């Protein structure tokens, strides 16, 4: 189109700062806008640019805009799990309500954990109530694969954050044989 | 003294169609021309440039090129918006530019129709209604007042852009500006509406610049019954005036078409009426009828 | 629609009959600015009639200039016939070079 | 100062259906928008409006209309629904003297099924955490799991002593399809909660996975056999 977002997908640590791009040609260029969007949800403001070099923050988020180069750039400071949504680059061509909106096709950013104490380990459910496994505490580097079989199901690397604890772990399940499970991992794994 | 014109003619006629064409006149020389199908500006005179640079010029062109098809869709949503408060056709006047004076003085307008009536101004810093204007066109002007951009750029092209440029004219066109053409006078006439009575014109044509002084006369006196015309423009630039006497058949004799030009040093053009070049110049004329 | 055009037919030079001259039609006084024009000798379209560029006056009212190479004669005629919107008819003017 | 809602969150629509979608806003905006989010596109404008009953085409109109009724409110209709259709729809109001002054909803989500018959409500077991966790680990995971459900038109949350709570809570970003292989097939989703195993310990806290369905309306009638698959709370409880 005539805004061009990138990269495509970005992948950050939690607490690392991140850099998203977005070049444009949209004329003319009355504003800059960006936009995050969660998962299965609208579309939230985070900063609005108009001046010819313009720089604008609102809490986390810093974003600068020259026009001459029609170039934006948009920098989450210490980021969250919560930045997980999809990030929109738009482009106004009035100052007035006759003018419109020019859509970026997005950037999702991908914030993964910093696990400072890794203890992987698989434990069996167990199965309540009355009918009758995870695989947790993994590093970054570890990606589960999903089964080439159709009996098991094993659902993709999840990460959750217990906030009054200082702590973070991610999470993994297989259902249908627990000591086996989702192979193609460490060895320093427990039973 | 002398006035620039930037002139915008702009047509609607429905939701598809629609063309933009401008003219620009410092006082009554035309200086540039915009047809809808050009890109870009063309220069009537050798001069047209001004004194501004090749890229100074493109940053103003581009600002106009920009401007123009902007202006369109603009006005194209203006009308969807005045959902049957107005509609297609629509034609729409600019006039804006500049007023020379002594200084290093220079006063500055933007003046817009709508429908052949004027509707808008621009003034200090926002669009204005002007007295007598529809009361619908309030709101537009509120939608359109909130763009600052468009505010700051006008306000530059008519603070400074634009006094600045015709100084750059006033300079690069002088010789051109200040030209004298000679006028060249010949009598004729036609039958008066009254019986009895004739009507004698005498033509005016090729005089530049514009001010001119055309009677008909007996001796010294001035013939109070001489109707001027109004100014017609020749296509090279000069321009053609006729004043009409009426008078009794057998009153023209001692008649004489007395011309005062600016060209012509202190010597006015004197014709009197039944000249050893009138007879003959008639001659060259006739014509079946 | 809005104003009926003035029509005002005259030429660049005094004519002298088999003498080459410019002859003028001047359009005034009318809108919309759409407007067709046509110069004719003797009922016929003349070929290469040249026009200014459109234009408006102080008072917001458009005109444009018409004009062409002819050479006057004693039975030749020229007129400038216009079309316009404010016309049921188009209006053809005649020149007379006497008034 | 308010905001700007799209109702229905998500809807089922089949092969050449009808479909109508509300959108209203209190904010005393003028202009009202519908776009279409198509994955890698961006936004496309479809209709907007500047007040009742307003309605200008854009870019993709072809295919819908639209109407405004008032200021407050904003149909799009969707003429002849898609084959195998997804589609995410967004709808955004504005102020006329702020072109800045632009609020979106929370979306529209929209399968077509093919047909009706293949529509079910997930099954919900919460699994309780193994208590080798407890001595290693010391801190308890519960499990949730819906299974067996169509289309993915679902929305998960844990309780804890009637509360909701997000804190040491996990849940899958992509549902997982039963049969990868036959087009429309039931989705399966995991959902974790991880608390202190001695706030797990203690039977006084309870715990309750509740997951928010979204099927068929009571306006649209169902001649087969077993439960109908309307639009249902189904949890499963553990203490
Ligand atoms: C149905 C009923 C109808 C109702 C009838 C009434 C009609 C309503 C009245 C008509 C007017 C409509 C105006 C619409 C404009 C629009 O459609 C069209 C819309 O696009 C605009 O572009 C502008 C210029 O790029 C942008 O400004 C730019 O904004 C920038 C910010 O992004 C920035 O601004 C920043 O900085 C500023 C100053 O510091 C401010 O601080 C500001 O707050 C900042 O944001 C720049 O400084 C601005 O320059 C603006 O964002 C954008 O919105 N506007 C522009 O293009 C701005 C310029 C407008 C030009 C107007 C000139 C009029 C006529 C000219 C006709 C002449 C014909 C051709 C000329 C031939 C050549 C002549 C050669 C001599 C040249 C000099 C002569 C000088 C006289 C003109
Ligand atoms: C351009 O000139 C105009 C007026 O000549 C200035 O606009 C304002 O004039 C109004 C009267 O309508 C006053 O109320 C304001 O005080 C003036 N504006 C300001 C900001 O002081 C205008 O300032 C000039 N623009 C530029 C860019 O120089
Ligand atoms: C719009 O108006 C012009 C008349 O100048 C006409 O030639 C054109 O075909 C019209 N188009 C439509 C779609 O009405
Ligand atoms: C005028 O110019 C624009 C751009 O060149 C074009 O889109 C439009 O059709 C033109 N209008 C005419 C030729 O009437």
């Amino acid at each position: 189109t005539q805004v061009e977002q990138s990269p495509q997908s970005l992948v950050v640590r939690q607490g690392e700062n991140s850099v998203l791009q977005c070049n444009y040609s949209v004329t003319p260029d009355n504003h800059l806008r960006w936009f995050k969007q969660d998962t299965g949800k609208g579309l939230v403001s985070l900063t609005v640019l108009v001046d010819q070099k313009d720089k604008t923050s609102n809490g986390r988020y810093s974003a600068t805009l020259d026009k001459d180069a029609k170039h934006s750039t948009l920098h989450i400071t210490a980021t969250l799990l919560d930045d997980t949504a999809t990030y929109i680059c738009v482009v106004g061509d009035r100052g007035s309500a006759l003018g419109r909106l020019h859509f970026g096709a997005g950037t999702q950013l991908i914030v993964i954990p910093d696990i400072q104490n890794p203890d992987p380990a698989v434990y069996q459910l167990r199965d309540s109530k009355s009918s009758d496994c995870l695989f947790t505490d993994f590093d970054s580097q570890t990606n589960v694969s999903q089964s080439k079989d159709s009996d098991v199901y094993i659902t993709d690397k999840c990460v959750l954050d217990m906030r009054s604890m200082d702590f973070k772990s991610n999470s993994a399940v297989a259902w249908s044989a627990c000591a086996n499970a989702f192979n193609n991992i460490p060895e320093d794994t427990f039973f | 003294n002398y006035t620039f014109r930037c002139l915008q003619m702009s047509s609607f006629a429905n939701r598809s169609w629609s063309r933009t064409d401008s003219v620009v006149w410092l006082g009554d020389l035309q200086t540039h021309r915009w047809s809808n199908d050009s890109a870009t500006i063309s220069f009537t005179k050798p001069w047209s440039q001004g004194k501004l640079s090749n890229q100074q010029w493109e940053k103003l062109q581009h600002m106009f090129q920009v401007y123009r098809v902007s202006f369109t869709r603009d006005i194209q949503e203006l009308v969807k918006m005045m959902s049957p408060k107005e509609d297609y056709p629509i034609e729409i006047q600019l006039s804006a530019g500049c007023e020379m004076y002594p200084g290093n003085a220079s006063e500055s307008f933007l003046h817009v129709a709508f429908q052949g009536k004027y509707v808008v101004r621009f003034w200090g810093t926002s669009w204005q209604t002007v007295p007598g204007a529809p009361s619908w066109l309030d709101l537009p002007i509120k939608v359109l007042n909130a763009d600052q951009g468009t505010s700051a750029t006008v306000q530059m092209l008519l603070n400074d852009t634009c006094p600045l440029f015709v100084r750059g004219l006033l300079e690069a066109g002088k010789s051109d500006l200040e030209k004298q053409e000679k006028p060249v006078a010949w009598l004729s006439s036609v039958p008066s509406s009254a019986h009895g009575h004739r009507q004698l014109v005498c033509h005016v044509s090729g005089f530049y610049p514009k001010p001119v002084w055309v009677m008909w006369m007996r001796g010294d006196q001035e013939q109070q019954g001489t109707h001027r015309g109004d100014f017609l423009p020749n296509a090279d630039e000069t321009w053609y005036l006729q004043a009409t006497l009426d008078v009794e058949a057998g009153e023209e004799a001692g008649l004489a078409c007395r011309v005062k030009h600016s060209s012509l040093g202190g010597q006015d053009i004197i014709l009197y009426w039944g000249s050893l070049h009138h007879i003959l110049d008639a001659q060259k004329m006739v014509w079946n009828h | 629609i809005q104003k009926t055009p003035q029509i005002q037919v005259y030429s660049r030079h005094p004519p002298e009959n088999g003498k080459p001259n410019i002859l003028n039609c001047y359009v005034t006084q009318f809108h919309p600015p759409h407007i067709e024009i046509q110069m004719l000798k003797n009922g016929k379209k003349i070929p290469k009639v040249e026009m200014s560029d459109m234009s408006f006056s102080k008072d917001w009212s458009f005109y444009i200039l018409a004009h062409t190479e002819f050479t006057p004669t004693e039975t030749d005629t020229y007129a400038c016939r216009v079309k316009h919107a404010s016309m049921a008819e188009p209006k053809t003017v005649y020149w007379d070079r006497d008034m | 100062g308010g905001i700007i809602t799209q109702t229905p969150k998500f809807l089922i629509g089949q092969e050449g259906q009808k479909l109508t979608l509300k959108c209203q806003q209190n904010f005393n905006h003028d202009t009202m928008y519908w776009y279409r989010q198509d994955s890698g596109k961006g936004l496309r404008l479809i209709y907007y409006s500047y007040g009742a009953g307003s309605t200008e085409k854009g870019d993709l109109s072809e295919g819908y209309d639209a109407s405004r009724e008032k200021k407050s409110s904003f149909s799009l209709t969707v003429t002849s629904a898609q084959k195998n259709e997804m589609a995410v729809f967004l709808c955004a109001s504005g102020s006329l003297l702020d072109v800045r002054e632009v609020f979106f909803g929370k979306g529209t989500r929209l399968t077509v099924v093919e047909d009706l018959k293949n529509v079910f409500p997930p099954e919900v077991a919460v699994f309780e955490p193994s208590e080798a966790e407890i001595s290693h680990t010391q801190k308890a995971t519960l499990v949730c799991l819906a299974t067996g459900f169509y289309p993915d038109h679902v929305e998960l949350s844990w309780w804890v002593n009637g509360k909701e709570v997000h804190s040491g809570v996990c849940t899958d970003p992509q549902p997982l399809k039963e049969q990868p292989a036959l087009n429309d097939s039931r989705y399966a989703l995991s959902s974790r909660l991880r608390v202190s195993a001695t706030f797990w310990q203690n039977p006084r806290n309870h715990f309750r996975c509740q997951v928010q369905f979204y099927g068929l309306s009571e306006n649209d009638e169902w001649t087969q056999d077993r439960a109908k698959p309307v639009t249902q709370i189904v949890s499963a409880e553990a203490w």
